[PDB]
RNA sequence: UUAACCAUUGUAGGCCUAAAAGCAGCCACCAAUAAAGAAAGCGUUCAAGCUCAACAUAAAAUCAAAAUUCCAUAAUUUA
């Protein structure tokens, strides 16, 4: 029920890791078949700005969530009350 | 709930809580596991 | 959703063992057993081969075929019809080297499961395994001799297990 | 110490955290009680030290983010239900979901309760002088405090 | 990189034949109120039921035994014996015939190329049944066993032991005590084992 | 079934219950015992040499996250990357951080960390990496060092062309 | 099928077996023969682990 | 019946003199 | 030890079994895979199918002294 889920983040920078395994969890075989309406992407960029996932809806809701402070699981547990609207 | 003597786990999803000063285990997939102490 | 099967090529329509499956998700059973067919004269008839039909959302055939099973072939090689009921140390098949590299040779070309293991040490291992699995026992090469006196053998023996089996038949009356 | 403000954009941002006193008296001590010399010198009525250890609304700290060992943490746990049932944390109340206010009915005054008083059955044959109910006081945790009575402390009431 | 090491080796072990429990004949005060002098070695076996206490086992504690033994044994991995005699002290109302057992005996052994943690379970439950409390013991439960017990006395930091108040009639104590309580040190009273008593 | 001992017997066990001695400090409050020379298994020695051979083999190693893609589906990007004659390598990250910590390659470190998947071979067909990379377009690429040279994925594709 | 001792030992059965083709070593290692730090010997061990867990596990 | 703490510790006072009681019978 | 995750493939492997494919039956019990039992419990027209062990990343650390009507009052620390 996920139109589409962004992340971006900056490898070598020695950061916040929650972000990618964040990303592993979206980018996960069961969870990409059951929310079959989103196709995951994952992109990786060198300059100075701290990891950012962008959520897109079809109604128009854009759900942006940064990694810089936020733990993975809630990171999940804010898209889980999204998810059911 | 059957009510016996020493309380068992009786399959995977079973979980125990100790609630009104007693023992429980209770199972969200079969009912028929719940017991108390 | 894919679904197994080694049926033989010779025999297009198994039925209770496969219809009623494939007919449970819903298809034309003689369908499948058609375009099975056409594989079927494409290879020499009577011979199991690995098949990978897939049944789609859409309820369409998407067959995918395999080459000859490796275990069939060792009984075939062996002319093993039944294989041996025991196998712990009941040996029907004696099998040269030769024998073993060329069928291995042939074995790794299939891509489904990913026979493509680059040494044919991998795959010849892979057959031996097989051959330990059925009542076969793989020698590194066998005289015409003793095949002959363990074909010789093979038959005292076969001829003692139906005289077990006349056991077993008369215990079987007796029950 | 992070904060999730929300906006949807959703971020956390992290605070900067009051320091604990630096020297320890005795370091080399692996649990913090241990650090500063307080095995078995603490109790319920202690709220300065049991309050560093207790969520802003009562709750108790996971062990792996206070540091304390097992047995610490279970005293602390259990001093912690003693010291909310005896009122002495009037700050750290349950939080009122919505459309909820505390019960109104009076509260009594108790003091060294080891067991929640909703689940505790009245006691209606109480027994003669040798099978007396025993009405039990404090908690077993702390049978290892330190003791300047004469005798050890009268646990069973 | 989970660690690991090699399985514990019982090749060494062979198997006996007649590895399932053998048939028990139903027809072939002290006897169970003192430490036992017998069964009390493993030998063959690793694993046994150890009986902590004074009791009479008859027939039908035989076969329950038996059958719950046998059922689940493995005859390929897994053998037993029987470590205690036949039914022979007679009973009457000689309406039957119980064989007696002492504290620290062990009723039955087992053995063969299997863990304890295998066998714990279901010579527990068969323990649980016997009429006298019991216990499975492997052999290094035992050893540990009899290995605090030494240590326990060692490091006691009572001045005062039963052992030296009953030998030397300190406090006057032996017009309250049993002759045979001397040999027993206040370990056993009546047809009970008490392990905490030094 | 018990028989009540008489008192003055009772008397005599109560005295002569066991003692036992009394540390004055807990041993786990005390400092823990300095750990004994541990003993290398044969997994970390025999893949410390694996991890050696395959940075002396070879010369460009790219490093990517682990997708956790189904094996059916590692299985062809194997098969496609085995026809481009490039290989895969994953190894365990925390015997991997001894050598990182002392080699040529010391940058890469937090690189390292997590499920991981590493990109070898012997020639620098880079731009068909991404080919690769572009055939599945969820999988990302993090960076590593391509003949030699420590490089991050945008300095990369700009290596590529 | 090949029922020939001569055919059997000359012949290649299994090489084509289409209808327009016609007929044209020691024991598994043992932990002790296995070099303890070789590959072949570990991933043998772990095999024998999974056998140890499995067997522990039969009962619970 | 558990044995009171008095109870015990008069026993041990009297064990103690008879204790003595061994130590001078001795020589 | 018990906390996250995953489960591919030689092969539906010898066998009376209609068919039993790890898991009716009985048989031995090796292969590839960086990583996976010729299977440990589930499920079984039969199988597909639910997990445990495989790999990776993941934190901790032996037993405890019913029937007349309740029945002293009470009490955890001063040497
Ligand atoms: S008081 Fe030292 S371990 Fe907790
Ligand atoms: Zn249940």
């Amino acid at each position: 029920p996920v139109k589409l889920v962004r992340v971006q983040f900056c490898p070598f920078e020695k950061n916040v890791e929650s972000t990618r395994t964040f990303l592993q969890t979206v980018s996960s075989e069961k969870v990409r078949a059951t929310n079959l309406n989103c196709s995951v992407i994952a992109d990786v960029r060198h300059d100075g700005s701290e990891p950012c996932v962008d959520v897109l809806f079809g109604d128009g809701y854009r759900l942006i969530m940064r990694g810089a402070h936020l733990t993975t699981q809630e990171m999940l547990s804010a898209l889980a009350s999204h998810i059911r609207d | 709930f059957k009510t016996k003597g020493v309380i068992k786990k009786r399959c995977k999803d079973c979980y125990k809580v100790k609630r009104r000063g007693r023992w429980f285990i209770l199972c969200k997939t079969n009912p028929k596991h719940k017991q108390r102490q | 959703g894919v679904i197994r099967s080694i049926v033989r090529a010779g025999q297009a329509i198994p039925g209770p063992p496969l219809g009623p499956i494939l007919g449970q998700r819903g298809v034309s059973i003689n369908q499948f057993c058609k375009e099975f067919n056409e594989k079927t004269k494409d290879i020499k008839e009577g011979i199991p081969l690995p098949t990978k039909i897939f049944i789609k959302p859409d309820r369409t055939f998407e067959l995918k075929i395999g080459q000859p099973t490796v275990s069939y072939f060792l009984k075939a090689a062996a002319g093993i019809e039944k294989g041996a009921r025991h196998t712990g140390k009941e040996v029907a098949g004696l099998v040269s080297l030769k024998h073993v590299y060329e069928i291995a040779c042939v074995k790794a070309k299939d891509d489904a499961f990913a026979m493509q293991d680059v040494p044919l040490s991998s795959v010849v291992r892979s057959i031996i395994g097989s051959a330990r699995s059925l009542g076969i026992r793989v020698v590194k090469d066998l005289s015409a001799e003793e095949l002959e006196a363990f074909q010789k053998e093979r038959a005292v023996f076969l001829a003692a297990q139906k005289e077990a089996d006349l056991a077993a038949q008369a215990e079987a009356a007796k029950k | 110490l992070r904060e999730v403000v929300k906006i949807t954009v959703i971020e956390g941002r992290i605070t900067e955290t009051p320091k604990a006193t630096p020297d320890p008296p005795n370091p080399s001590g692996q649990c913090p009680i241990c650090r500063w010399n307080l095995k078995h010198k603490y109790t319920y009525e202690d709220v300065l030290l049991l309050s560093q250890f207790i969520r802003p609304y009562g709750g108790m700290l996971p062990r792996r983010v206070t540091g304390l060992c097992r047995e610490e943490h279970r005293k602390i746990e259990e001093c912690v239900k003693m010291a909310h049932r005896a009122g002495l944390l009037p700050n750290h109340r349950p939080q009122l979901p919505e459309g909820c206010l505390p019960k109104d009915k009076p509260k009594l005054n108790r003091y060294l309760t080891r067991w929640a008083p909703k689940s505790v059955k009245p006691i209606y044959k109480k027994g003669h002088r040798w099978n007396k109910v025993g009405m039990a006081v404090g908690s077993p945790l702390l049978k290892d405090n330190v003791c300047y009575s004469r005798r050890p402390l009268k646990m069973m009431h | 990189l989970k660690t690991l090491l090699p399985v514990p080796t019982f090749e060494n072990v062979s198997i006996p034949e007649r590895s399932k429990l053998k048939f028990v004949e139903r027809v072939p005060l002290k006897d169970i109120r003192g430490p036992s002098t017998e069964a009390t070695d493993f030998t063959e076996g690793n694993f046994a039921i150890l009986a902590l206490g004074g009791g009479y086992l008859h027939w039908g504690h035989f076969e329950m035994m038996r059958l719950t033994i046998n059922r689940f044994m493995d005859p390929k991995n897994m053998f037993a014996i029987w470590r205690v005699p036949a039914p022979f002290k007679p009973i009457t109302r000689i309406d039957h015939y119980v064989t007696p057992v002492k504290t620290g005996c062990l009723v039955v052994e087992m053995g063969g190329r299997c863990e304890f943690e295998e066998v714990k379970g279901i010579l527990n439950q068969v323990a649980h049944k016997l009429p006298f409390p019991a216990k499975a013991v492997s052999r290094k439960t035992l050893e540990r066993m009899h290995q605090n017990q030494r240590e326990r006395e060692l490091n006691n930091q009572n001045p005062w032991t039963f052992e030296h108040i009953a030998t030397a009639n300190m406090f006057g104590i032996r017009k309250f005590l049993s002759p045979y309580d001397l040999t027993q040190k206040g370990r056993y009273w009546g047809k009970f084992y008490m392990p905490k008593r030094v | 079934h018990w028989r009540v001992m008489h008192f003055q017997r009772q008397k005599l066990m109560a005295i002569t219950e066991y003692i036992p001695p009394k540390p004055a400090i807990n041993p786990r409050c005390l400092p823990p015992p300095p750990k004994p020379p541990k003993e290398e298994s044969g997994l970390v020695r025999l893949l410390r040499q694996d991890i050696v051979a395959v940075f002396r083999d070879n010369r460009m190693i790219a490093v990517c996250q682990n997708v956790a893609l189904s094996a059916e589906d590692k299985l062809l990007l194997r098969h496609q990357l085995r026809k481009h004659k490039i290989f895969i390598k994953v190894f365990p990250s925390q015997v991997l951080k001894p050598f990182l910590e002392n080699s040529k390659y010391r940058n890469l470190l937090p690189l390292f960390v997590g499920h991981n998947l590493l990109l070898v071979s012997e020639e620098p067909k880079v731009k068909e990496m991404v080919r690769v990379l572009k055939s599945v377009p969820f999988l990302p690429l993090l960076g590593g060092c391509v003949d030699d040279t420590i490089l991050s994925r945008q300095g990369l594709v700009d290596y590529a062309k | 099928v090949c029922t020939d001792p001569t055919q059997l030992t000359t012949h290649a059965m299994g090489v084509n077996i289409y209808k327009e083709g016609q007929d044209v070593l020691g024991p598994p290692k043992k932990l002790e023969e296995l070099e303890p730090e070789s590959r072949e010997y570990w991933r043998l061990l772990r095999k024998q682990n999974i056998w140890r867990h499995n067997r522990l596990s039969k009962n619970k | 019946r558990t044995v009171s703490f008095q109870a015990k510790e008069s026993m041990i006072r009297r064990l103690e003199v008879e204790a003595e009681n061994h130590y001078w019978l001795s020589m």
